[PDB]
C-alpha cells in the first residue's frame, strides 16, 4: 500500500524560512511526480509544484516560483518543500501528493497534511470569563450559559462542562483571530431550576501553556 | 475536428505490428550483416574523409531544408516544428537497406550510420535550439530521448555484427540462412502493409493535405539530390556518392513522433500526428523508384 | 530527459519501440513522464 | 491561465436522493478535469479522472460525464457516507487551476434560531474590556443576519462572528456574534439588543439586555 507521511505541525515567525517533508513509503518513489497542494481553511486549493524525485526535474507555479523550493533526497524517500521567506497570507495546510502515470496530473494518493502558522505572537495564557444570563433571570423551560475565553495565542484549547458531566447540548465555536490573539466562546444549554440549585463550572486547558483554568458561573 | 481510432495504441493488432517491425529490424540486421567485413570497416574508420561529408551533408542539410521548406510553404507554426524535428532525427536504418539495393559499400553505410546516430543524440537538441527560434520558444530540448538512442544503437548493432562474426568464421551458412531470413522479410513487409492499413483506418484523410503532402514528399527527394549532388562535388567515389545519397535522404521519424507526442498534448498535434507516416511511405516510394531509375540506367549501360 | 523511450529505426508510431515487454502497447505505458504538457495557444497560428 | 468555477457553491440533499454538481471552465480542456472528495478533516481523495472514469475504489454510484466547458457529477443514490466539498482540476493547462469548492450538507426541517444575549462579566471590567456575546442555536438555514442595536441605531465596528458547522447528533448550525467594547465606552449607552433575522419568520427576534438593571 503506497503511503505518504507528512512531518508535523510547524510554528514560525514571519521572515524565517521553514521546510516540511514527506516521506514515501510502498513503492520505488524513484519514478513518479510528487505534487504539493496548499489549501487555505477559507478558501479553494492550489498547486504550488511537482518535482520527479528521479532526475530532479521541477516545475513550479508562477506565483509559487520565488518562495517554494522543491528538493527529493531519494536515498531517504523523503521529498522536501522549502517556503524562503514567510509573510501571514502563507499560513494554511499543505498537502503532498503522488501522481498514478506520471503523464498526467491527476493526484491519487494523498499525505496527512502539514499545518504551517506564520505570525508573530508569542504564548500567551487564556483569560477566561463566565457568561451569566441577565437580570432577567427568565426560568422559562430551559436555561443556556456560557464561557468566554480570549487572548490565547496557540490552539490547543479545549473547554468542557463539569468535565465528564454535560457534554450533550454543548456548543465550542471556532476560534478567531482578532488582534493577534484569538478568542472562543463555548456554550451550554442546562434544564431550567437546575443550574442555580447545582454549579455547572467550566473547565478549560491550554496545553501550549500548561495551564488549566476552572471556574463557576454565578447568577448576578 | 480530428479524430483517432478509440483504441489506437492498446490494440492486439498495433501490438502484433510492434512485434513484426522488431522482427523486420532484427533480420534486416542480420541478413545485412553478410556484407561487410572488420577490415573494410576499419580502413573507412581511418580515412574519414567519407564520414565527415556524409555527416556534414546530413547535419547541414535536413534542419536546413526542414526550415526553408516550413517558411516557404507558409507552414502553421506545429507543422513547422514537425517537419523540423523530423530533419534534425538522425538517418534511418533504412538508408542501409536502399544502400544495399544499390550495392553501395555497405561497410561505409553502416559507419554512416552509427556515427550520425552517436552525433545525433548529442547535436540534436542545439539544432532544435538553434533552429526553432521564432516556433515554439518552449525549451523542446528535455524532451528528445538520450538513453533509448544508445540502447536502439547497441541493439541495431548486436545482431549485425553475428551476422558479420558469422560470415568470417564460416561461409557455409550463407545459402542456408540468408534465403530463410528473406522469406521472412518478405512475408513480414506485407504484414506491415497490411497491418499499419487495419490500424490507420480512414483517419488518415485527415492528414492529407496539400501543404503537408507536398512538404513530406519534397523533403526525402530534396535530401537524396542535395547528397548526391554534395558528394560528388567532393571527387567522392561513385560507389560513395551513391550510398552517402540514400543515407542523407533518410530519416528516423519514430524520434519526431516520440518527441512531439510528450511536448503536447494529443490535440494540439491532431491532424500531423500521421506525419512520421507520411515521411516513411515516401521515402520508401522515392527509394524504390530511385532503384528502379538505377537498374535501368544499368541495363542501359549493358 | 522526460523521454524514456528506445525508439525503433523502422517505425512511424510512438509505440513502434526496441523494448522487451511492450509496455508502450499496454493500458499504461510509461515510456513518458512530461505531465507539464503546453497547450500552446498559437499553434494554429502562421508566423 | 484558466478559471474553474463550480455553480453550487452549497447544496442540501437528504439520504437517497440523486443530486448533481455542474463545473464550468474559462476555455476548452478536452476533458482533462478530475474531480476530487474530501470529508471533514480528512485529506481529499481521487474520485473521477478524465471526467468519465471512476477510481479505484470508489462506489458505483458516482458518475461524471462531460467535455469541453460543462461537467457534471451525479451521484445517483445518496448515502451518507459521501458528504463533504468536491473540486475539480484540469490537466491541460501548467498552473493546474483548482476551482472553488462545493458543499454538500444534510437536509432537515427549518428550525428558529434560540437568541441568548449576554452581558459582560463582572470580572471582566475590571481588566479594561467589554465583550458583549449574542448566542444563536440550532437554526437550519445557515444565513441568519445580525444586528446590534446600541441604542436603537446599529453599528458593525467591533462586531465579530463565528459560525459552528452542521453538527452530528442534530442536523442544524449555530452561530456565536460578539461585540468587543473598551472600558469607559460601556457605560454610556445604558441599553443593548443583538437582533436575528431569519427566513423561518418574517418578523426578527429581539432579545434585549439594560446596564442599569
Amino acid at each position: 500500500e503506497v503511503q505518504l507521511q507528512e512531518s508535523g505541525a510547524e510554528l514560525v515567525r514571519p521572515g524565517t524560512s521553514v521546510k516540511m517533508s514527506c516521506k514515501a513509503a510502498g513503492y520505488t518513489f524513484t519514478n513518479y511526480w510528487i505534487g504539493w497542494v496548499k489549501q487555505r481553511p477559507g478558501h479553494g486549493l492550489e498547486w504550488i509544484g511537482d518535482i520527479y524525485p528521479g532526475g530532479g526535474y521541477t516545475n513550479y507555479n508562477e506565483k509559487f516560483k520565488g518562495k517554494a523550493t522543491l528538493t527529493a533526497d531519494t536515498s531517504s524517500s523523503t521529498a522536501y518543500m522549502q517556503l524562503s521567506s514567510l509573510t501571514s497570507e502563507d499560513s494554511a495546510l499543505y498537502y503532498c501528493a503522488r501522481m498514478k502515470i506520471n503523464n498526467q496530473a491527476w493526484f491519487a494518493y494523498w499525505g496527512q497534511g502539514t499545518l504551517v502558522t506564520v505570525s508573530a505572537a508569542k504564548t500567551t495564557p487564556p483569560s477566561v470569563y463566565p457568561l451569566a444570563p441577565g437580570s432577567a433571570a427568565q426560568t422559562n423551560s430551559m436555561v443556556t450559559l456560557g464561557c468566554l475565553v480570549k487572548g490565547y495565542f496557540p490552539e490547543p484549547v479545549t473547554v468542557t462542562w463539569n468535565s465528564g458531566s454535560l457534554s450533550s447540548g454543548v456548543h465550542t465555536f471556532p476560534a478567531v483571530l482578532q488582534s493577534d490573539l484569538y478568542t472562543l466562546s463555548s456554550s451550554v444549554t442546562v434544564p431550567s431550576s437546575t443550574w442555580p440549585s447545582e454549579t455547572v463550572t467550566c473547565n478549560v486547558a491550554h496545553p501550549a501553556s500548561s495551564t488549566k483554568v476552572d471556574k463557576k458561573i454565578v447568577p448576578r | 475536428n480530428f479524430t483517432l481510432p478509440p483504441n489506437f495504441g492498446k490494440r492486439p493488432t498495433d501490438l502484433a505490428l510492434s512485434v513484426i517491425l522488431v522482427f523486420m529490424l532484427f533480420f534486416i540486421m542480420l541478413s545485412l550483416g553478410c556484407t561487410m567485413e572488420f577490415s573494410k570497416i576499419k580502413a573507412h574508420l581511418w580515412k574519414p574523409k567519407g564520414l565527415a561529408i556524409a555527416l556534414v551533408a546530413q547535419y547541414g542539410i535536413m534542419p536546413l531544408t526542414a526550415f526553408v521548406l516550413g517558411k516557404v510553404f507558409r507552414l502553421k507554426n506545429i507543422e513547422a516544428l514537425a517537419i523540423l524535428v523530423c530533419g534534425c532525427s538522425p538517418g534511418g536504418n533504412l538508408s542501409n537497406v536502399f544502400s544495399l539495393a544499390m550495392k553501395g559499400d555497405m561497410n561505409l553505410s553502416i559507419v554512416m550510420t552509427t556515427c550520425s546516430t552517436f552525433c545525433a543524440l548529442g547535436m540534436m537538441p542545439l539544432l532544435l535550439y538553434i533552429y526553432s527560434r521564432g516556433i515554439y520558444d518552449g525549451d523542446l530540448k528535455d524532451k528528445v530521448p538520450y538513453k533509448g538512442i544508445v540502447i536502439s544503437l547497441v541493439l541495431v548493432l548486436i545482431p549485425c555484427t553475428i551476422g558479420i562474426v558469422l560470415k568470417s568464421k564460416r561461409p557455409q551458412y550463407m545459402r542456408y540462412v540468408i534465403k530463410g531470413g528473406m522469406i521472412i522479410i518478405l512475408l513480414c513487409s506485407v504484414a506491415v502493409t497490411v497491418l499499419s492499413a487495419i490500424n490507420v483506418g480512414k483517419s488518415i484523410m485527415f492528414a492529407m493535405t496539400p501543404l503537408l503532402i507536398a512538404t513530406s514528399s519534397l523533403m526525402p527527394f530534396i535530401g537524396f539530390l542535395l547528397g548526391y549532388v554534395l558528394s560528388a562535388l567532393f571527387c567522392l567515389n561513385g560507389r560513395c556518392r551513391r550510398t552517402v545519397s540514400m543515407e542523407t535522404g533518410c530519416q528516423n521519424v519514430q524520434l519526431c513522433s516520440t518527441i512531439l507526442n510528450v511536448a503536447f498534448p494529443p490535440e494540439v498535434i491532431g491532424p500531423l500526428f500521421f506525419f512520421p507516416l507520411l515521411y516513411m511511405i515516401f521515402q520508401l516510394g522515392e527509394g524504390l523508384l530511385l532503384i528502379a531509375i538505377f537498374w535501368c540506367y544499368e541495363k542501359f549501360k549493358t | 530527459g522526460t523521454n524514456l523511450s528506445v525508439p525503433n529505426p523502422l517505425g512511424f508510431f510512438p509505440d513502434h519501440q526496441l523494448d522487451p515487454a511492450f509496455k508502450a502497447n499496454s493500458e499504461n505505458p510509461d515510456w513518458d513522464l512530461n505531465p507539464h504538457k503546453d497547450n500552446w495557444p498559437d499553434a494554429n497560428k502562421v508566423g | 491561465d484558466i478559471v474553474m468555477t463550480q455553480s453550487p457553491a452549497s447544496l442540501s440533499a437528504s439520504v437517497g436522493e440523486t443530486v448533481t454538481i455542474t463545473c464550468r471552465a474559462s476555455e476548452n480542456i478536452y476533458s482533462y478535469l478530475t474531480w476530487y472528495q474530501q470529508k471533514q478533516g480528512k485529506s481529499p481523495q481521487l474520485l473521477v479522472y478524465n471526467a468519465k472514469t471512476l477510481a479505484e475504489g470508489v462506489p458505483s454510484r458516482f458518475s461524471g460525464s462531460g467535455s469541453g466547458t460543462q461537467f457534471s457529477l451525479k451521484i445517483n443514490s445518496l448515502q451518507p457516507e459521501d458528504f463533504g466539498s468536491y473540486y475539480c482540476q484540469h490537466h491541460y493547462g501548467t498552473p493546474f487551476t483548482f476551482g472553488t469548492g462545493t458543499k454538500l450538507e444534510i437536509k432537515r426541517a427549518d428550525a428558529a434560531p434560540t437568541v441568548s444575549i449576554f452581558p459582560p462579566s463582572s470580572e471582566q471590567l475590571t481588566s479594561g474590556g467589554a465583550s458583549v456575546v449574542c448566542f444563536l442555536n440550532n437554526f437550519y438555514p445557515k444565513d441568519i443576519n445580525v444586528k446590534w442595536k446600541i441604542d436603537g441605531s446599529e453599528r458593525q465596528n467591533g462586531v465579530l462572528n463565528s459560525w459552528t458547522d452542521q453538527d452530528s447528533k442534530d442536523s442544524t448550525y449555530s452561530m456565536s456574534s460578539t461585540l468587543t467594547l473598551t472600558k469607559d465606552e460601556y457605560e454610556r449607552h445604558n441599553s443593548y439588543t443583538c437582533e436575528a433575522t431569519h427566513k423561518t419568520s418574517t418578523s426578527p427576534i429581539v432579545k434585549s439586555f439594560n446596564r442599569n438593571e
